[PDB]
Parts: structure tokens; C-alpha cells; sequence
């Protein structure tokens, strides 16, 4: 709250500038207002890195004399005094941290996966930015982010089951299926449900999964597997068990309880994320980045300046 | 006059040097002298009381004992009172800011800034405007320090011109003012000719203020560069905490990890500026979530 600082927060409003300028409480209250943050606890580092990102001490003379602090501002000498704002790293390390998610995703490693995309959800929600398109990225960013959290928190609910609950087991490796990821990762949940509905002469859903990947995927060792499961499965229209599961039809799955929400449905949504649960689950936090209340209302993540 | 080497030496950091151009004079029992030497030695860890006869040489006894255990007593005490020389005070104002009596500190340079030696004076108008920019004000540093200029002439200038210049630079470093011109070649130039860890750090500063993660990168790699961290452990030894202080924030940038690994160091290490902030607003955020239940 200082010559500069007063700057900052005279020239905006926005989160990420109120927790540079060391107004966290301000900070808080207005991501409460605008996301539905409510639980604060992970999100410490992210108030934590803004602030100390954007301080700078260049030693003083006397040596054993305190160090001096310096500023580091967004903008050149070049810029309206108005537009005097603190450095906040935008979105070259949104995506660092998308792909380190990518990679722990081919990987095999959910938890390390998922413990990344959550990561870049909280920089996207105290992120600063000045063009439109970064700011229409950001969110393109934080769709794809939820999706890849919802996808894996439901592949990983699957492993998470006992022998006996193959009914749900079957259920569950096919909305895997439905997670708005991009299509070179969507394989891996087409292979995995592709492969149950086998497994357990399902071969009704076992073609069609098959088939819906060997679209995405001309040839190699693992797209060889998807043909020659798709024709012996292809032969016997089989319904071994029937599950809860529509592919010619439109719904969302909830990332709470893992059933879909049809079209009518009531649902509720989670003000930052996005993410749709059941009316069940109104008033409680998200599990795509437990921060958000669902259902609280807010007037939207601002994000520019 | 002219010990303008001494000091264009002390004030770049190097004391391997600013040690060997006071050599160059057989113990000609000069303040400016003593001040220096006593001062450049204990920069090379190799502090040796230079005499307790001295009311002067004897103060600096009296500080360096002082910074081996935070009493001001008989330094604040053997002052009261007594009209002293600006050296004698500089020496005070160190203490009393190094303590945290930032606003007594201003005062105790302020108060002899203004008064009789010809000698000493320029050495406070730097430290009173550090002070004043510790204790984060900007201005009253600005005043402290146009006062002094648009008054003093050609002569002080002289010998003091670099003692002033890096005044001036303090003050556009928090003012942020002309930090990519003007400011920029200041710090570019002296590191080009007199690479220190002072120069160079303060370079790096300059870069971080810029956004230059890119040069700032190379400025820190070259840091590590056995040039400075081996071939040159003295003086680099001294500067440690505000150079991981210096490398959290460029990791910062960078969205580095490393922001606890490396303030690790400086934590288990030092207790400064940098962890007295991150504490600070550490708390200040647990605080909030106790608040909200």
C-alpha cells in the first residue's frame, strides 16, 4: 500500500493486481464474488509467487544494511501512467504447465497429471492479461483443463474398484470416453473402454468404442489391436451387460457423482470451473479444483485489465 | 581530494583493491582513511581494531562490536550528547537502521548532514537516502538528496561525484524511473569496469526490473561461473542471501519450482528483506484462512 502499490491498485481492481499489491483480503473477497472461491488453502502459493514475482532487492551499500526493494512493473517507460501495473507471469506458463500435464498423461500418471492441470486452473484464475484473445485463450485453456481433471478423476474412480462392481466398472470406462479431450489423448480412453466392453462380451459397445478410435488412429501396433478387436466383436451383436450409457445421445457426466445429465436433468454448475454436477451437489466445492462453491453465483473470472 | 581511487573501488565493491590503494598511504592518521581501511576490512573479514585512541577509531571498534550482537548500548552511548563528526554518526545511523529504527536512523544522518566537518558529509547524504528508502520513502529520499544538490558545488562533486551518482541510482531504482535508459547504462557501465558481485548484481537487477529473464538468466549463470563463486569466495560470500533472493524472483518469472528449494538456502541462512516479506505475507494469508470457517 505504498507510492507504487497505491499505483497498482488505483489502476486496477483485478485479483491478481490486489495480491501483487498486497491486498490479499480485497483479493479474496473478489474471487469470492466473481469465481465462488471459498475454500482458500490451495491457493496460498498462487497469492505467494504474484506477490514475491514482482520484488526485486538489489543490495545496499554498507553490506550488513537491509536490501533495498525494487519494483518490477509490467509495462516499459513507454505507458500511460495510467496503465503502471505489477509483472504477473501470464500464459507462457499456462501452458508449461498444460504440457507437463500431457506428458504425465502419456505417462501414465494421473495423480501427477491432474496435480498439474489444477495447477494451471489457479494461475488462469489469478492471471493478468491486456489483449482479447489472451483473455478468450485463457478460458479456451481452463475448459480443457477441467476436462482432462474430470476425465482422469473418473478413470481413476474405475481403478479405485473392487472386483463385484463390474456393472459400474463398465459404466464408468465409457464416460471416460466422454471427456472433451483432444482426440491423440481420447485414444487411451477409447482403448480402455474398447477393451472392458470386450472383455465382458459386450460387443455391442466394444465395436462401436473400436471403431470410434481406429478413426483416429490408421495404423501402428496398439490401432492394430482396435481391428482385429472390432470384426470378432462385430460378428455377435452382443448386449452382455446393458449400461447407462447413450453415445447417440447428449449429455454431460457429473464430476461428482460420474452418472450423465441428460438434457433434462437438473443440474448445477461450478461458477469458475464450469464442471456440471447433479442438484445434489449444490452449495458444496468442486472436484475439478476444490476452491469454488456450486451453484454460488458470480459475475465472472476477470482475468483483464 | 585525492583518495577518489580508494572510494571508486569501496562503492564498486571490489576491497581485494580498495584495500591496496590505501596502502599507497604510510598511516597518515586521516579520518577519511581510517574510515575507509577499518571499513574495507571488515568487507574482507579481516577487521582489526586500528587503534583505540582515535574518538573515531574507536566508534568503529565500538560498530563492528555492536554488529556482533545487536547492542547499540555504549556505541549509542559513547555519542550522546557529544557534537561528533558525520563518520561517527554514519557509523551510528547504520546501527540504529540495521536495528529497525528506521525513522531514528534518518534523523541521526539528517543531524549531521547539516552540521560542521568539512569531511563525512557526502558519505551520509548516500546513507540517509538508503534509510529513507528502506523505511519506503521515496520523496523525503528525493529531498534529502535534491536539497543537497542543487546547492553543493563542482568540488564535492569532484572527488564525491560517485558517491552522489549512486544515490541518484537507489532513488531511480525505486522510482523506477528512466530504469531501462539513464539508470540502465549507470549499472551496464560499472560492471563492465569494475565486475564486482555489487556491479554485476545490480545488473541483474536491472535486468529483472526490465523483464529480461533472458539476460537475466545469463547474468546468474555466470554467477555460479567459478570466476565469482570460487576464484573470487571472498566478497561473493558476502552478497549469497540477496543473490538467491535475486534467483527466487527470476525463477519466479520462469515459473520455476526451485521458489522453495532455493529460499531454503536464504531461509535456513540469512534473515533478510526477502524473508522478512515472504513471513510477513506468509501469515498474512493463514490469518485469512483462519478467517474463513
Amino acid at each position: 500500500p505504498h507510492m507504487e502499490t497505491a499505483i497498482w491498485i488505483k489502476n486496477s481492481k483485478l485479483p491478481a493486481v490486489l495480491v501483487a499489491a498486497g491486498a490479499f483480503d480485497a483479493a479474496v473477497q473478489a474471487l469470492s464474488k466473481q469465481v465462488g472461491v471459498v475454500k482458500l488453502e490451495p491457493l496460498k502459493k498462487y497469492f505467494t509467487n504474484i506477490y514475491e514475482g514482482c520484488r526485486t532487492y538489489i543490495p545496499s551499500t554498507p553490506c550488513e544494511l537491509p536490501a533495498q526493494l525494487g519494483y518490477v512493473r509490467a509495462y516499459d517507460d513507454t505507458v500511460s501512467e495510467d496503465q503502471i501495473l505489477p509483472y504477473v507471469p501470464g500464459l507462457d506458463v499456462v501452458n508449461e504447465k498444460m504440457n507437463e500435464g500431457y506428458k504425465n498423461f502419456k505417462l501414465n500418471k494421473p495423480d501427477i497429471a491432474i496435480e498439474c492441470f489444477r495447477e494451471a486452473i489457479y494461475r488462469i484464475t489469478l492471471l493478468m492479461v491486456d489483449d482479447a484473445e489472451d483473455e478468450k485463450l485463457a478460458h479456451k485453456i481452463l475448459e480443457t483443463a477441467r476436462e482432462y481433471i474430470l476425465g482422469l478423476s473418473i478413470e481413476l474412480e474405475r481403478r479405485s474398484l473392487k472386483e463385484g462392481n463390474t456393472v459400474r466398472m463398465l459404466e464408468l470406462a465409457a464416460y471416460f470416453t466422454k471427456a472433451k479431450l483432444s482426440p491423440i489423448h481420447r485414444t487411451n480412453a477409447l482403448q480402455v473402454a474398447m477393451s472392458q466392453h470386450f472383455k465382458h462380451k459386450n460387443f455391442l459397445q466394444a465395436s462401436y468404442f473400436a471403431g470410434e478410435f481406429l478413426k483416429i488412429i490408421s495404423s501402428g501396433p496398439r490401432a492394430e489391436q482396435a481391428r482385429k478387436i472390432k470384426n470378432k466383436a462385430d460378428s455377435m451383436a452382443s448386449d452382455a451387460i446393458p449400461i447407462d450409457f447413450d453415445p447417440y445421445a447428449k449429455f454431460d457426466i457429473c464430476a461428482a457423482t460420474y452418472k450423465p445429465i441428460y438434457e433434462d436433468t437438473p443440474s448445477v454448475s461450478d461458477p469458475l470451473t464450469g464442471s456440471k454436477y447433479v442438484i445434489t451437489e449444490k452449495d458444496k466445492i468442486d472436484r475439478i479444483a476444490m476452491i469454488s462453491k456450486i451453484g454460488a453465483p458470480a459475475s465472472g473470472l476477470r482475468i483483464r485489465v | 581530494m585525492d583518495y577518489f581511487n580508494i572510494k571508486q573501488n569501496y562503492y564498486t565493491g571490489n576491497f581485494v583493491q580498495c584495500l591496496q590503494e590505501i596502502e599507497k598511504f604510510s598511516k597518515v592518521t586521516d579520518n577519511t582513511l581510517l574510515f575507509y581501511k577499518a571499513k574495507t576490512l571488515l568487507a574482507l573479514g579481516q577487521y582489526q581494531s586500528q587503534d583505540p585512541t582515535s574518538k573515531l577509531g574507536k566508534v568503529l571498534d565500538l560498530y563492528v562490536q555492536f554488529l556482533d550482537t545487536k547492542n547499540i548500548e555504549e556505541l549509542e552511548n559513547l555519542l550522546k550528547d557529544k557534537q561528533n563528526s558525520p563518520y561517527e554518526l554514519y557509523l551510528l545511523a547504520t546501527a540504529q537502521a540495521i536495528l529497525g529504527d528506521l525513522d531514528k536512523s534518518l534523523e541521526t544522518c539528517v543531524e549531521g548532514i547539516d552540521n560542521d566537518e568539512a569531511e563525512g558529509t557526502t558519505e551520509l547524504l548516500l546513507l540517509a537516502i538508503e534509510v529513507a528508502l528502506l523505511n519506503n520513502n521515496v520523496s523525503t529520499a528525493s529531498t534529502i538528496f535534491d536539497n543537497y544538490t542543487n546547492a553543493i558545488e563542482d568540488t564535492v562533486s569532484g572527488d564525491n561525484e560517485m558517491i552522489l551518482n549512486l544515490a541518484e541510482s537507489y532513488i531511480k531504482f525505486a522510482t523506477n524511473k528512466e530504469t531501462a535508459t539513464s539508470n540502465f547504462y549507470y549499472y551496464e557501465e560499472l560492471s563492465q569496469t569494475f565486475p564486482t558481485w555489487k556491479t554485476q548484481l545490480g545488473l541483474l537487477n536491472l535486468h529483472l526490473q526490465q523483464r529480461n529473464i533472458a539476460e537475466a538468466q545469463g547474468i546468474v549463470e555466470l554467477l555460479l561461473s567459478d570466476y565469482y563463486s570460487v576464484e573470487q569466495k571472498e566478497n561473493a560470500v558476502l552478497y549469497k542471501p540477496t543473490f538467491l533472493a535475486n534467483q527466487i524472483t527470476l525463477a519466479l518469472m520462469q515459473g520455476l519450482d526451485t521458489e522453495d528449494l532455493t529460499n531454503q538456502l536464504v531461509k535456513l541462512d540469512h534473515e533478510h528483506a526477502f524473508i522478512k516479506h515472504h513471513q510477513e505475507i506468509d501469515a498474512k494469508f493463514d490469518e485469512l484462512v483462519r478467517k474463513y470457517d
